[PDB]
């Protein structure tokens, strides 16, 4: 709903021709338009579904001691990899579907 | 009417703590030429609570040598009150005719680290019964628990509740 | 023939021998052990360990602090600061002190349970006629008949 | 616990801000919190500055709760400081009202 | 007859107790 | 306001700034190639004289951060300190440039970091002592802080110091600014001198004399009169005293102290209670 009250409150006031939609007083809208543009041609050439998914949608929810932690698992009983990924997936080229 | 009926009709249906400066205009005037770049008279902290955390101008560490039981022991070659329990006249004795002046300077330090533990066992308790004083005055709570409302007030909100149609 | 008191160590930690150095703290505090560096001997990290641990057992109701260490063992502060934070995972020191008596941090205290109203914008609900009927419709006529 | 002494509105966009949680925007707003590659810049640590500053906006949110603060306050470099706090102020959920 | 039997939707995360609770708030 | 005559407003600003803008893509670009942090002490002191602000400010900063424009986060902390907007004869470019000289002269941690890591480091334990003012408060403690060992966290060690004398939070992030400042300010001193950090061979006069002596087994102790300057006062000063110390290669005999100009804030421990009021008032009298 805040996705499509935007849209259409962005249309009727860009078709009016009387209220003025200047970038430079701010130029961050034009991103997040084409950065939503950008997510919706993404996931409309695999045939994702977004804005109502079944999954969480929420990320991770919660020195000198991570060896100590490591040998606490054997104690009781008695180093993390770095990440990678981009702001923008492939432009939709270079896709397995798309040839 | 019959009690029969009347058991089920109700049945089917059931309807002195901080240290800032308290004048409330040297506060104002100090940021007005702040803002300039000037000093004033008057001097202001920033606000704290009051305590001070003293030691060693307290307990020390104890002096259970003699001016000279080193040297000479170097010569001859050699419940609780505060943190420690008092121990019995009789047992206590028999327990240092054993120890060595090798030790006396481990016990002095080991009953020094008692000391100074509960000394700020204590220091820390009454530390944090006073914060937990200073954050209720800080947000308008009074302790323990024309003027004209701010939108920012309890109750004063703007967005008035909606009620759906069928209420 | 002396005094004394009640230590409770927890299960996992019996290992420990106030004599003897353990072959975890050998792999859990390796700066001790490098046989290198002579100020830091595995001979002098006893000297700190039967230093806490035998100062906290005199009385383990009181939180046995680091400002209390530095102030005497006249070490590294940050090697104390270490050991003091491995002596307190496996529980020797700093175990029978009570709860909510333990140093906490001075910070804001939680707002978590508080109540947030929404600004929504203008079209976002709908506009809404028909009041629905709660109440059942009534059959008596065609019952009747 | 303090009760609540105050009206506290974050705007509707805001919905998804939940506390003990971490939503998808600020992990894609702020990826240097997520990327292991610097041990003094973990989760845990974004959620301890994250839940600090809400904190201590909603204790009395007719101030504006500065940069310089949250910088005293707690202890961490001001470049990371400065852009959780234009980005949790970004969001609404911090100097609203 | 054919009667609804609403008391047997009792899915772990609800209880039979539950929706008793629930039907009987909702009428309160 | 929305009920209103259907203009366009970009962005109603809260207070008096604009909202910062990302890039969100140097973002990527920085937070992928994010190899190491070194954080920098930052010190700021001006006076009424050749001055007009005063801005006794202390903070760290990452040296490795190309996001942040150092101007406009100076900027911000004028406004901050609610400085009107005549703060440009007060320059901005006066504190942005005291910043970037600040930082050039980092020379990093060095080849205790760069080249070799001895687990454990050296023998280079250094006689920290600080002197911290916070409201009417002083904290003034010494310690020993190796100054050749990687793994020796200040920030780990502050909250451990105010968990246990309960402080409020300034002296959180003052005490690992004042180890941030003089194991810095021995680095530097140490890397202009040549020392060639792995083989130690001190070899100088006014160093070797400021560090401390191998810690024997005997000296596994300190005598008692020596233990009462190893130990945290926290003093309590009176307006005489705070009106006092209200104006007065690296020199390492004059460690400086950390007095702060105090913020703006109502909540806060450290800053004055100007502006906007806890209870939430108007006062429209007749």
């Amino acid at each position: 709903g805040e996705i499509n009250t935007a849209l259409n409150t962005l249309l009727v006031t860009s078709a009016d021709s009387n209220l003025k939609i200047s970038l430079v007083k701010y130029p961050e809208l034009l991103d997040s338009l084409a950065i939503l543009g950008m997510n919706l041609l993404s996931n409309l050439s695999q045939n994702v579904v977004p804005y109502h998914r079944n999954t969480s949608d929420y990320y991770y929810e919660d020195q000198h001691d991570k060896m100590v932690d490591k040998i606490f698992e054997k104690v009781n009983n008695n180093s993390p990899a770095v990440k990678q990924w981009d702001l923008l997936p492939e432009p939709i080229r270079f896709l397995p579907n798309q040839f | 009417l019959s009690t029969n009926l009347i058991s089920k009709i109700s049945l089917l249906r059931p309807s002195p703590i901080v240290t800032e400066q308290p004048s409330a205009e040297i506060r104002e005037a100090y940021i007005e030429n702040f803002a300039k770049g000037e000093h004033i008279s008057a001097i202001v902290p920033g606000q704290s609570i009051s305590g001070t955390l003293e030691l060693s101008a307290q307990f020390r560490v104890p002096r259970y040598h003699s001016k000279n039981s080193f040297q000479q022991a170097l010569q001859m070659k050699a419940q609780y009150y505060r943190g420690l329990p008092l121990y019995e006249k009789n047992t206590l004795l028999e327990r240092l005719k054993q120890l060595t002046p090798n030790e006396i300077k481990e016990l002095e330090h080991l009953h020094d680290a008692v000391f100074v533990n509960t000394g700020l066992q204590n220091v820390r308790k009454v530390r944090t019964k006073k914060w937990k004083k200073y954050w209720q005055y800080k947000a308008g709570i009074p302790i323990g628990l024309k003027r004209v409302p701010n939108p920012n007030f309890l109750g004063n909100c703007n967005i008035k509740d909606f009620k759906p149609p069928y209420i | 023939i002396p005094q004394a008191h009640e230590i409770v160590i927890p299960s996992y930690s019996k290992w420990f021998n106030l004599e003897k150095i353990h072959s975890i703290e050998v792999q859990s505090l390796p700066e001790f052990f490098t046989n290198r560096i002579p100020s830091k001997t595995p001979e002098v990290y006893m000297r700190y360990r039967n230093f806490m641990v035998n100062s906290y057992r005199l009385n383990p109701n009181e939180y046995f602090s680091v400002t209390t260490a530095r102030r005497n063992v006249s070490g590294d502060a940050a090697a104390l600061f270490r050991l003091h934070k491995f002596l307190t995972k496996w529980g020797l020191i700093n175990y029978q002190v009570d709860s909510k008596l333990l140093p906490k941090n001075i910070e804001p205290p939680l707002t978590s349970q508080y109540s947030t109203r929404h600004d929504a914008p203008r079209g976002l609900f709908p506009f809404e006629s028909y009041k629905p009927s709660v109440q059942l419709p009534d059959m008596a006529k065609l019952k009747k008949m | 616990e303090i009760p609540q002494a105050h009206e506290i509105v974050i705007p509707s966009y805001s919905k998804w801000f939940n506390l003990e949680k971490i939503h998808s925007i600020e992990v894609q707003s702020l990826p240097e919190f997520f990327t292991n590659r610097i041990p003094s810049k973990t989760p845990e640590v974004y959620m301890r500055y994250r839940n600090f500053m809400v904190n201590s906006y909603r204790l009395n949110p007719n101030e504006y709760f500065s940069v310089t603060t949250a910088r005293r306050n707690v202890s961490g470099d001001a470049a990371a400081l400065f852009r959780l706090h234009k980005f949790l102020t970004k969001w609404g959920l911090i100097n609203y009202q | 007859l054919k009667k609804v039997k609403i008391l047997e939707q009792i899915d772990e995360n609800w209880s039979k107790e539950d929706l008793q609770k629930l039907l009987k708030g909702i009428q309160e | 306001i929305t009920n209103t005559t259907t203009r366009v407003i970009p962005q109603v600003e809260v207070g008096n700034r604009k909202h910062y803008l990302e890039d969100k893509l140097k973002v990527y670009k920085q937070a992928m190639n994010e190899t190491s942090e070194q954080l920098v002490p930052i010190r700021l002191e001006f006076d009424q004289d050749r001055d007009r602000f005063f801005l006794r400010d202390t903070l760290l900063w990452n040296k490795n951060d190309k996001l942040i424009k150092i101007e406009d986060f100076v900027d911000d902390m004028l406004r901050d300190y609610r400085f009107e907007d005549a703060t440009r004869e007060q320059h901005i470019d006066t504190i942005c440039q005291s910043i970037q000289e600040q930082i050039q002269e980092f020379q990093g941690n060095p080849y205790i970091e760069l080249n070799q890591d001895r687990l454990g480091g050296d023998d280079l334990r250094i006689r920290i002592k600080l002197d911290i003012v916070v409201g009417q408060n002083q904290l003034i403690d010494q310690f020993e802080w190796d100054i050749s060992n990687s793994d020796n966290c200040p920030e780990e060690f502050a909250e451990s110091m105010c968990q246990e004398l309960e402080l409020p939070g300034e002296f959180v992030t003052a005490i690992a600014h004042s180890i941030r400042e003089q194991v810095h300010m021995y680095h530097k001193s140490l890397a202009l001198l040549g020392y060639n950090f792995d083989g130690s061979a001190i070899e100088d006069d006014d160093i070797r004399s400021r560090m401390l002596p191998t810690i024997t087994l005997d000296d596994v102790y300190r005598p008692a009169a020596e233990s009462k300057i190893f130990t945290p006062n926290l003093l309590q000063i009176s307006a005489a005293e705070l009106e006092r110390l209200d104006k007065d290669l690296p020199d390492i005999a004059d460690i400086p102290r950390t007095f702060r100009t105090p913020v703006p804030s109502t909540l806060m421990p450290g800053g004055v209670d100007v502006g906007p009021s806890v209870e939430s008032y108007e006062l429209r009298n007749t």
